[PDB]
RNA sequence: ACACCAUGG
RNA sequence: CGGGAAACCAAAGUCUUUGGGUUCCGGGGGGAGUAUGGUUGCAAAGCUGAAACUUAAAGGAAUUGACGGAAGGGCACCACC
RNA sequence: CCUUUAACGAGGAUCCAUUGGAGGGCAAGUCUGGUCGCAGCAGCCGCGGUAAUUCCAGCUCCAAUAGCGUAUAUUAAAGUU
């Protein structure tokens, strides 16, 4: 319904620009640094941790099935994380008190799918990926 | 207030054009107004115009062919440099084959086809097609 | 209860019945109290109370009350869940009780 | 109506918790 | 949304009008929003005129009016069939019932 | 339902084994592109109305 | 010139 | 006239044929006008005002049904009198 | 190392091409066995409760190809700054 448009206003729009890029979402997001401090990784894209116990997390209301979801503990923070074993019978691969090595679930920062409250899905479980031991390529050392 | 003259000259030409009318009568008249007429109805977009004169600023009767689609305004009058006259006349221009902008150099108020033909950048007033 | 539910699959009931009885990894237990969201506190036979879950197939298709005998199958990772698969009816669950199946702690 | 008994209910719970935190301390 | 142009109140160029109980109710309701009434009837009756103009004393007496101006709710005149509903395109046609 | 319904790798652990059948090596590179363009714009048999997906088992 | 009338595998 | 998703609007029009001047202000739904710091007030409270976390929709106008302890006109001893 | 060169060095069974997918977005099967709201899949909408086009496999087919998939930062799409 109006906005400046005379020709020695440059410092008035530069500065409502500056002033409302604040309200865009993702922008603040990047540039506050709460969200660089809240995040479990440092910011990176991969983190190795323990696992303390496997888990059972049940799906929503309109899927039913136990999900199969393990606890981490992450080497430089010490925070405690969950994480997801994706494939069929892959959750015997991964006994307690070994390193496993987690990723991101895929949308950057949100559950992906039918399970609550998990972020992250696990890749390897001891220097040895979860597709070299789903499909026989390789085998656990011990 | 009327800050600018010559943008309301140009709207109520073109709020007439779209009604049918054969006439207008506009006012305050001016200077610049008078020339962007001429550079207007030169190539034969209005036809003849009469000057009415008061002892004040004045008011112009202008006689309106049906061949004017839309005339306007630039609202600053920026600075243009013959370098960014191409990337000025791919917006405001509907095609390649006709339509003028109007712009005012040290030689007169003229359009872009002589400005580069006498080498000239200036300040842009507005464009019709 | 009554309603216009003359839709669905109408009649699922019957004057006979057969046993099941346990296998590798599956336990009785006793509905100790009832809970929100579907779960319910419980408590097998023998030990642990075993919170439990009522698994996808059964949800308003056979309706689990206070205090009743079951059949729940034991997770191998956790201990402390489980998930309600079989009801036992009152005669079910006192033949049970002649076979010496369950400890009679609990009774019917 | 859910929205000024809403705002009526958490400005009585603010009052108190700030008047408790004033008196504790 | 919007289901009446004038709000469905005659204001116009004003701030505040003041308000007024509703006859039955006793609500608290804006004097050009009310639903106003003007009653004109006679005092004894349309029935028992003959039991009255003959018994009277006069010759030629012509039996007072009782003259009456009545404010209604919105709801309260809904109720008591004052007004009713209309369609959306009727509703514009602002014209006392014919007689 | 048999003990521990929520037993991991239940349905991958009773699936019945097959070997596959396999023999004939598949071409590479251009001979394989040269192969698809035959099996479509030279290898041809028109109709009208009928429809002709590459692996229909219909 | 207006008694009561809650809930839903 | 013209505009708009439409309801509607001589302005909510003169807008991809986009530029008359200028102030305020919004950026999916919640957490929340919350916590915290500042300021004002005798008090109640006003002004300024986040985040972690959570979620696939929340929402607007209009259409066709069904329902109404809504109104009008009719009807049936599987309704009443 | 390349280049130049001798002498050996191919019948396709090995001198054996992979990585992802086949409901839609989005190129490609309502083919056959197994499981039966479980195991699992699924970026999103959504698949599985005894006749699964989506799960586990076999066969067939689609895409790019000595490369292809995944997690994260960022740009265009965003006229959602
Ligand atoms: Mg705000
Ligand atoms: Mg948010
Ligand atoms: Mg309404
Ligand atoms: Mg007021
Ligand atoms: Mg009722
Ligand atoms: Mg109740
Ligand atoms: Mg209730
Ligand atoms: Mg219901
Ligand atoms: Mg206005
Ligand atoms: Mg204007
Ligand atoms: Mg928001
Ligand atoms: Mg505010
Ligand atoms: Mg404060
Ligand atoms: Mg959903
Ligand atoms: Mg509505
Ligand atoms: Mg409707
Ligand atoms: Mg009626
Ligand atoms: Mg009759
Ligand atoms: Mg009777
Ligand atoms: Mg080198
Ligand atoms: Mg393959
Ligand atoms: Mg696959
Ligand atoms: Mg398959
Ligand atoms: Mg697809
Ligand atoms: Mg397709
Ligand atoms: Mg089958
Ligand atoms: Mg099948
Ligand atoms: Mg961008
Ligand atoms: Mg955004």
């Amino acid at each position: 319904m109006g906005k400046c448009r005379g020709l020695r206003t440059a410092r008035k729009l530069r500065s409502h620009r500056r002033d409302q890029k604040w309200h865009d979402k993702q922008y603040k997001k990047a540039h506050l640094g709460t969200a660089l401090k809240a995040n479990p990784f440092g910011g990176a894209s991969h983190a190795k941790g323990i696992v303390l116990e496997k888990v059972g997390v049940e799906a929503k209301q309109p899927n039913s099935a136990i999900r199969k979801c393990v606890r981490v503990q992450l080497i430089k923070n010490g925070k405690k994380i969950t994480a997801f074993v994706p494939n069929d019978g892959c959750l015997n691969f991964i006994e307690e008190n070994d390193e496993v090595l987690v990723a991101g679930f895929g949308r950057k920062g949100h559950a992906v799918g039918d399970i609550p409250g998990v972020r992250f899905k696990v890749v390897k479980v001891a220097n040895v990926s979860l597709l070299a031991l789903y499909k026989g390529k390789k085998e656990r050392p011990r | 207030v009327r800050m600018n003259v010559l943008a309301d000259a140009l709207k109520s030409i073109n709020n007439a054009e779209k009604r049918g009318k054969r006439q207008v009568l506009i006012r305050p008249c001016s200077k610049v107004i008078v020339r962007f007429l001429t550079v207007m109805m030169k190539h034969g977009y209005i036809g003849e115009f009469e000057i009415i004169d008061d002892h004040r600023a004045g008011k112009i009767v202008v006689n309106l062919t049906g061949r004017l689609n839309k005339c306007g305004v630039i609202s600053p009058r920026f600075d243009v440099q013959l370098k960014d006259l191409e990337k000025w006349q791919n917006n405001l221009l509907p095609s390649r084959q006709f339509g003028f902008i109007v712009l005012t150099t040290s030689a007169g108020i003229m359009d872009h086809e002589e400005a580069r033909r006498k080498h000239t950048g200036g300040k842009i007033l507005g464009f019709f097609f | 209860g009554g309603k216009n539910r003359r839709r669905g699959k109408n009649e699922n009931e019957s004057e006979k019945r057969e046993l099941v009885f346990k296998e590798d990894g599956q336990e009785y237990a006793q509905v100790i109290k009832m809970l929100g969201n579907g779960r319910l506190e419980a408590m097998c036979f023998d030990g642990v109370k075993r919170l439990c879950h009522i698994r996808g197939k059964l949800r308003k298709k056979v309706w689990i009350n206070t205090s009743d005998i079951i059949l729940v199958g034991l997770r191998d990772y956790q201990d402390n869940k489980a998930d309600v698969i079989l009801k036992y009816n009152a005669d079910e669950a006192r033949s049970l009780k002649a076979y010496g199946e369950l400890p009679e702690h609990a009774k019917i | 109506m859910r929205a000024k008994w809403r705002k009526k209910r958490m400005r009585r719970l603010k009052r108190k918790r700030r008047k408790m935190r004033q008196r504790s301390k | 949304t919007k289901k009446r142009r004038n709000n469905g109140r005659a204001k116009k160029g004003r701030g505040h009008v003041q308000p007024i109980r509703c006859t039955n109710c006793a609500c608290c309701v804006p004097k050009d929003k009310a639903i106003k009434k003007f009653v004109i009837r006679n005092i004894v009756e349309a029935a028992a005129v003959r039991d009255i103009s003959e018994v009277s004393v006069f010759d030629a007496y012509v039996l007072p009016k009782l003259y009456v101006k009545l404010h209604y709710c919105v709801s309260c005149a809904i109720h008591s069939k004052v007004v009713r509903n209309r369609s959306r395109e009727a509703r514009k046609d602002r014209t006392p019932p014919p007689r | 339902v048999h003990g521990s319904l929520a037993r991991v790798g239940k349905v991958r652990g009773q699936t019945l084994k097959v070997a596959k059948q396999e023999k004939k090596k598949k071409r590479t590179g251009r001979a394989k592109r040269r192969m698809q363009y035959n099996r479509r714009f030279v290898n041809v048999v028109p109709t009208f109305g009928k429809k002709k997906g590459p692996n229909a088992n219909s």
